[PDB]
RNA sequence: GACGACCCAUUCGAACGUCUGCCCUAUCAACUUUCGAUGGUAGUCGCCGUGCCUACCAUGGUGACCACGGGUGACGGGGAAUCAGGGUUCGAUUCCGGAGAGGGAGCCUGAGAAACGGCUACCACAUCCAAGGAAGGCAGCAGGCGCGCAAAUUACCCACUCCCGACCCGGGGAGGUAGUGACGAAAAAUAACAAUACAGGACUCUUUCGAGGCCCUGUAAUUGGAAUGAGUCCACUUUAAAUCCUUUAACGAGGAUCCAUUGGAGGGCAAGUCUGGUCGCAGCAGCCGCGGUAAUUCCAGCUCCAAUAGCGUAUAUUAAAGUUGCUGCAGUUAAAAAGCUCGUAGUUGGAUCUUGUGGAGGGUUC
RNA sequence: UACCUGGUUGAUCCUGCCAGUAGCAUAUGCUUGUCUCAAAGAUUAAGCCAUGCAUGUCUAAGUACGCACGGCCGGUACAGUGAAACUGCGAAUGGCUCAUUAAAUCAGUUAUGGUUCCUUUGGUCGCUACUUGGAUAACUGUGGUAAUUC
């Protein structure tokens, strides 16, 4: 039967062709350990978005200089890399897109920024503060550690207003310990 | 899961041309067991109902389509609504009720009938087979989601609709409830309904008599009358047809079929001969093994559903293999002894009264070779005409006292014993002559746990009639006295209750007087017959005994009812109140045929 | 012997002692041996293996998770 | 099977210029049979619900029309799927406003409000000329209007002006070089320019060359050219952007520079 | 104003015709033809052109540039999977076109049907009967039997999207809502941090020994306080009425539970030349190979490896395959040049027939 | 990401295939906490089907003597709400499946100067008469058949 639904979706990563290559295994584990990730799929996502960026820049570099399509799509791809802080304003040409690395994108995650901005004591503590509703971006409580921070959004990371750090009510442990402590005198 | 068997039931089967390839392709035959038997010039093959497994390999390889699978019933563990106790009976499926039409249930006795009605009425609740922490109206009303029962059960919980049910056993009514003469009916849920039922159920008795005065044929009509005057949205009629006369079964069906119209639900169940196909609009059938489990079919139309039970025995669901049209004395045989030795008990007439009611008997013959059937309507007092014998009332002011010994079985029983029925067998000798009087009756089918040594206070009332018959047959007599012997018996064991008495008495050289409503019992037992006439509860006479062709034609003529019988299945059927068959029969004076 | 064609097959039974579960005149589910119709290893002329017995898996019987219903 | 005419329209099969969403539904309004082709009209329900937003559902459109508020070419229409099209006027006398249907330069109908003295006439393209019984001459327009006794100078492809209270001809523009036109089909849909050459073929299609206000040049089949003014000046008021069709790089630069859309 | 009708023009179409485009097969080479095959003249029939059909006449029409015949687990297209460049395989399936309502045939009504939720008959099934008769078509939505390796509830509503009628009002298993659902896709928990003892390594004082030392690991007898949703459950919000999600009061964590699995550890290919049992047996092993009394490979304990809310196996198919080769293979000896020569179609085919000065944009002439 | 590795020998260099490696879509095994999407009796049998539903419809404006309900009293055609029945329109669209079908269907491209067309929209609508005829349905009344939307 006809229906008002839609069926558009896609995959966001690819698996490596050699399963047990020693040189590949420890390189991926060093990226997991330095950035505080959960699994290999979380690294293979970032390699796939970089590969699609380089595949587009390598096409536009074939066309003549000042071709109408090379002018329009090239200016759009370069603006969009600067907006997330991955590329320097002082560089700004397609030739420098081919010089980017995976560690340029892993540094722009909210989990990395919560640790580097000094709201947390480790890259492993930062993920737990985000996922437990303690942190805020501009006006909004955010709950997703892989959120990518825009260059004007950068100076507006903070604690939540309804949180035991940030100026809110105490948690359920401190409330129970105080209650039963006063009850130690009797009638509580 | 289901058991499966191959069947060779095809016409013009051809061992002469098929090269016997069904025999050669069977794996059970390849492993060296005789599952298929056939050879050239034999007429039709034989196939084992127990060595066979449900694989279906031979069916692909017969040159003609002569062979196919049927399923057989098994203990499937699917769809269990309720279980009776730990390790006991399984109900399986439940039917769906529909408004503004009549649903009829059918099947053998004990198969799960009354427990479905109790669940639908909300007097029981389903438990899904869980014995420990059983469900309560939360998992129930979630187990039913996606079905019509979901939107139904929520209304009986919220009081948006309410239910009422006629008792299975009506002899409890005079003990379970009380009032004066008349008043027990007067104070029910509406007034106007009581005045209109007076045209179609007989209300002459209850304005003169107490409820504990009543006969079983008054109590059935009183149970039907008192349910029709109450307010409900759903009504259930468990056996509206026991202790009830051939004319009165039609009158009872008519006053049930008037309830239907104003968006109300109705469910009915019977073991009948000729009236369920006047009362119902749809049929459901129950199948299984009665001490252990039952299962409910999808619904059928009336004529179709009756044929699936009584002429043929397999439903559209590709299953049952059982009933084989057991609806008549199908063999039509006679081959027994003719003897000129005889003894005589001939007696004079009398006049008598049980109340404000005139009764009389004419003088006549009685003799040692014969069984006498008694014919006449309910309220003709004829249970008291049996009770004269063995001397309990008016022994010698007309009639005569018995020369030695007489044995008696009553139509009303209310038991008073303790511990087991087993000790009551001391009243008879069992080992000296084991069949038919015990092994083909008390122990049939399957030698079941339900009867062997139970208390009569937990025994079923339909099995209590069987053991009460089996006990009273045990003592010596010249005469045996019987009334209502078919009460609460299904069609299989009605013929066994007729066989167990006639096959015994005709070889013992002994007598009986017997009383029945049911046509099949009367036409098989009799060799001479007695007929009553007059006005019920006012003035009635018992006639001199007659030959069967003289007796029953006068009885059917007095009822203004006449019969048809079918050549393909022997089922006896009623003709409607006016018809070409009715006028062609009553101008001829013949009321039954091919006898 | 296969149900849909009535033709005959021989099949291997994996693992130590699994032949004790199989009995006779009952249903098995059978699968390929891993080489697209050719034989495998030291076994001469066997192209198939058993995977299910009477609607229970040989792995669930062998690891003690289930038993044959009787 | 197909045993007669169809009476439904699937939403992915509907004309692209209506801009219907993907996920509310399976069906779209089938335009009522009438003066304009199914591919070339705007159903009245899409104008009231989706463009002007006076109603949130099709039932709120039905109970606007049944109160007799809506006029098309000066006639009251109660049908919610009536096929309005190019050069028609819609009047809503209760709110006090008037509209004309004209193409936006991206090839879709703009909303275009007009003064009540300009709501008194419309422009019509000539489709046919013929002579009936007793020698009486007849004219046919692009919107199915039939006129008796036209001026004998009015020929094929010309534009005529009519007053809506009486339906009679007032004035006309000849098809010839140097006159202003709008493009009503193909890829050049919604552009405006002056006619600069006509190239003709005996059998098959003639081709017209048109010149822009900014000096761009474009061409189309003669069936797509509608004349709107003698020489350089139009006989109707024109919407924002005036048919100039700027490219995606010019459109980016004005959107950044002007800071419009609440920047 | 409403309704109605003959004729033009519109709109929605329908029907017939033009040009170019197709999977395998020669163990299919000749085919069609008053039993209309190709064409001409007059007519009949039809909504209209026409061998559409009839009478008379002529002797034509197609094929190696593959006709005619046979096969197809063949409905066509938009499209889908895989892919350096070139390709190979798939498309019953929500949009568009066609065909059909058990199998064949005939026909009424109407603007429109050779209609099947219309009718008549034969052929195959099959229901009721008082044996005279009467009634039938789920490849609509739910539901059942049979088949098989293989596929969900006989639930609620016209509120939304649209359609039909005489209509602002009635109707809709079209369509919407909830149930089942590890086909498949996106996001993302299962522990964070201090103190203490032992441990690594910088650096300083000192010939060396030893001490001070500051930043990171574990893990045990076991310490300490703080944070939180998974669950339970009141209220608002949600919607036709509800559920779910989001919002918010009250309970909710010390680890021995609020306990992560599926396959492996000789090589290809990440990870034990541990300890007990069996003895060419039981078994393992895609492939090469392990087991015959001191097994790195079987059966088990411990330890370790890989991916992770997922992982293994059977079978079709794309890449790897420059192992079908157009780009781009090979034929002395590994598989393979007709014994030799002529020759029609097909593919391929030698040389030749009007230029430099001047100006613009740009160079130092084109 | 334009890629290879194990296996013919006492050892070497080749030919050549078998086996491994990654994706995709059907079945199947073991395992499972939260949350947003959503395919699903095509493959075999276009095999056979119990029961319920899936197509109807009235305005100020074709025909109102239904005591069916009703008013301030009366028919001045005749009030007013209005079951049933007659008349008009729709039921040829939608939904389901993939059996047949190889110059056929289908796609792009063109043509009716070789045809038909309910409805919508615009033209056109002047070569006993102050109003004719008879006859059916709803309704009332009497029936036939085991049985039907007889
Ligand atoms: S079943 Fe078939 S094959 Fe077997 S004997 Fe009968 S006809 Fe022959
Ligand atoms: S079904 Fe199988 S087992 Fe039964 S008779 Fe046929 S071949 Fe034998």
């Amino acid at each position: 039967m006809p229906v008002a639904r839609s069926w558009v979706c896609r995959k966001t990563y690819v698996t490596p062709r050699r399963p047990f290559e020693k040189s590949r295994l420890d390189q991926e584990l060093k990226l997991i350990g330095e950035y505080g990730l959960r699994n290999k799929r979380e690294v293979w996502r970032v390699k796939f978005t970089l590969a699609k960026i380089r595949k587009a820049a390598r096409e536009l570099l074939t066309l003549d200089e000042k071709d109408p399509r090379r002018l329009f799509e090239g200016n759009a791809l370069l603006r969009r890399l600067v907006r997330i802080g991955v590329l320097d304003e002082g560089k700004m040409k397609l030739d420098y897109i081919l010089g980017l690395k995976i560690e340029d994108f892993l540094e722009r995650r909210l989990q990395t920024q919560v640790f580097k901005l000094g709201l947390a004591k480790s890259i492993h503590h930062a993920r737990v503060l985000i996922r437990q509703r303690h942190i805020r971006v501009r006006k909004q409580v955010v709950n997703i550690p892989s959120f990518i921070v825009r260059l004007d959004s950068q100076k507006h990371i903070d604690f939540s207003l309804r949180s035991p750090y940030g100026g809110g009510r105490p948690g359920r442990v401190k409330r129970k310990n105080a209650k039963k402590g006063q009850g130690g005198a009797g009638a509580g | 899961k289901l058991t499966r068997i191959a069947i060779v039931n095809h016409d013009k089967c051809k061992p002469k041309k098929c090269r016997q390839e069904c025999k050669k392709s069977c794996p059970v035959v390849r492993m060296g067991k005789l599952c298929i038997e056939v050879t050239p010039q034999s007429k039709i093959a034989w196939i084992s109902e127990t060595l066979c497994i449900g694989c279906g390999i031979c069916i692909k390889k017969c040159p003609f389509g002569a062979l196919s699978i049927v399923n057989l019933p098994s203990n499937l563990e699917k769809e269990t609504t309720h279980r009776y106790c730990a390790n006991a009976f399984k109900l399986h499926r439940l039917p769906i009720p529909r408004p503004g039409e009549v649903l009829g249930l059918v099947g053998t006795n004990g198969i799960g009938k009354s427990t479905a009605l109790k669940i639908l009425a909300g007097k029981q609740k389903p438990n899904l087979g869980k014995y420990d922490d059983p469900p309560d109206w939360q998992e129930i009303l979630t187990y039913f989601r996606g079905s019509e029962l979901q939107n139904y059960f929520t209304k009986i919980l919220e009081d948006d609709l309410k239910a009422i049910i006629k008792p299975q056993y009506v002899d409890q009514i005079p003990k379970a409830a009380k009032g004066t003469v008349g008043s027990i009916l007067d104070r029910k849920d509406e007034t106007k309904t009581q005045a209109i039922v007076c045209q179609q159920l007989d209300l002459t008795h209850l304005k003169e008599r107490n409820v504990e005065d009543l006969s079983g044929g008054e109590l059935q009509r009183f149970a039907c009358a008192v349910v029709c005057i109450q307010k409900a949205d759903i009504f259930m009629f468990d056996e509206p047809s026991s202790y009830l006369d051939v004319k009165q079964r039609l009158k009872a069906a008519i006053t049930i079929r008037s309830l239907i119209n104003p968006d109300r639900y109705i469910i009915v169940v019977e073991h009948d001969l000729s009236v369920l196909d006047y009362l119902s609009d749809f049929i459901c059938c129950l199948y299984g093994v009665p001490s252990a489990y039952g299962v409910v079919t999808m619904p059928f139309s009336v004529r179709e559903g009756i044929n699936i039970f009584l002429d043929g025995y397999v439903p559209t669901e590709n299953l049952r293999f059982r009933d084989a049209s057991l609806v008549f004395k199908v063999a039509e045989t006679a081959n027994e002894e003719e003897v000129k030795k005889m003894c005589m008990y001939k007696y004079p007439g009398m006049k008598k009264k049980m109340g404000e009611f005139e009764l009389a008997i004419v003088a006549g013959e009685f003799t040692d070779s014969e069984i006498m059937v008694m014919l006449g309507e309910n309220g003709t007092g004829k249970t008291t005409f049996i009770r004269m014998l063995a001397g309990r009332l008016k022994p010698d002011e007309g009639g005569e006292v018995p020369v030695l010994n007489v044995s008696y079985k009553p139509q009303k029983i209310s038991p008073k014993s303790t511990g087991s029925v087993r000790q009551l067998l001391h009243e008879k000798i069992r080992d000296a002559y084991t069949h038919p009087q015990f092994v083909t009756d008390v122990m049939k089918p399957l030698q079941i746990e339900n009867i062997i040594d139970q208390e009569v206070q937990t025994l079923s009332g339909g099995e209590l009639q069987r053991v009460a018959l089996a006990l009273c047959l045990g003592k010596p007599a010249d005469v045996y006295l019987i009334d209502e012997p078919s009460a609460y018996l299904d069609s299989e064991q009605r013929l066994m209750a007729a066989r167990v008495v006639k096959r015994f008495i005709l070889h013992a050289k002994k007598t009986a007087f017997v009383v029945e409503h049911d046509f099949i019992m009367a036409t098989y037992l009799a060799d001479r017959v007695i007929v009553f006439d007059g006005i019920p509860s006012k003035n009635t006479v018992a006639n001199s005994p007659q030959t069967l062709l003289a007796g029953m034609n006068k009885f059917l003529s007095q009822l203004e009812i006449t019969f048809r019988r079918d050549p393909n299945n022997y089922r006896p059927r009623i003709n409607k109140l006016n018809s070409i068959k009715d006028v062609e029969q009553k101008k001829s004076g013949n009321y039954f045929f091919l006898d | 012997q296969l149900i849909k064609n009535g033709k005959k097959i021989t099949a291997f039974v994996p693992n130590d002692g699994c032949l004790n579960f199989i009995e006779e005149n009952d249903e098995v589910l059978v699968a390929g041996f891993g080489r697209k119709g050719h034989a495998v290893g030291d076994i001469p002329g066997v192209r198939f293996k058993v995977v299910k017995v009477a609607n229970v898996s040989l792995l669930a019987l062998y690891k003690g998770k289930k038993e044959r219903p009787r | 099977m197909a045993r007669g005419p169809k009476k439904h329209l699937k939403r992915v099969a509907a004309p692209k210029h209506w801009m219907l969403d993907k996920l509310t539904s399976v069906f779209a309004p089938r335009p009522s049979t009438g003066p304009h082709k199914l591919r070339e009209c705007l159903p009245l329900i899409i104008f009231l619900r989706n463009k002007l937003k006076y109603a949130l559902t099709g039932d709120e459109v039905k109970k606007i029309c049944m109160q007799r508020f809506i006029k098309i070419d000066g006639k009251v229409r109660a049908d919610i799927t009536y096929p309005a099209g190019f050069m028609d006027v819609i009047s809503i006398d209760k709110t006090g406003e008037n509209f004309r249907l004209i193409y936006d330069t991206k090839g879709r109908f703009a909303v275009h409000r007009i003064t009540p003295e300009e709501a008194k006439y419309k422009l019509c393209k000539v489709r046919k000329i013929f002579v009936g019984t007793k020698g009486i001459p007849h004219l046919v327009t692009h919107d199915a209007r039939t006129i008796r006794y036209p001026d004998p100078l009015i020929k094929m492809n010309d534009t005529i002006q009519i007053d809506l209270e009486t339906g009679k001809i007032t004035d006309f523009i000849k098809f010839d070089t140097g006159n202003l036109c709008m493009v009503t089909g193909g890829a050049n849909l919604g552009r405006i320019g002056v006619i600069t050459n006509r190239e003709r073929h005996p059998g098959s299609f003639d081709v017209v060359h048109v010149k822009d206000a900014n000096g761009n040049s474009f061409a189309t089949r003669l069936s797509n050219i509608f004349v709107i003014g003698k020489g350089n000046k139009p006989w109707i008021s024109l919407p924002r952007g005036k048919g100039i069709r700027l490219t995606i790089a010019e459109e980016r630069d004005k959107r950044l520079a002007a800071k419009q859309s609440s920047g």
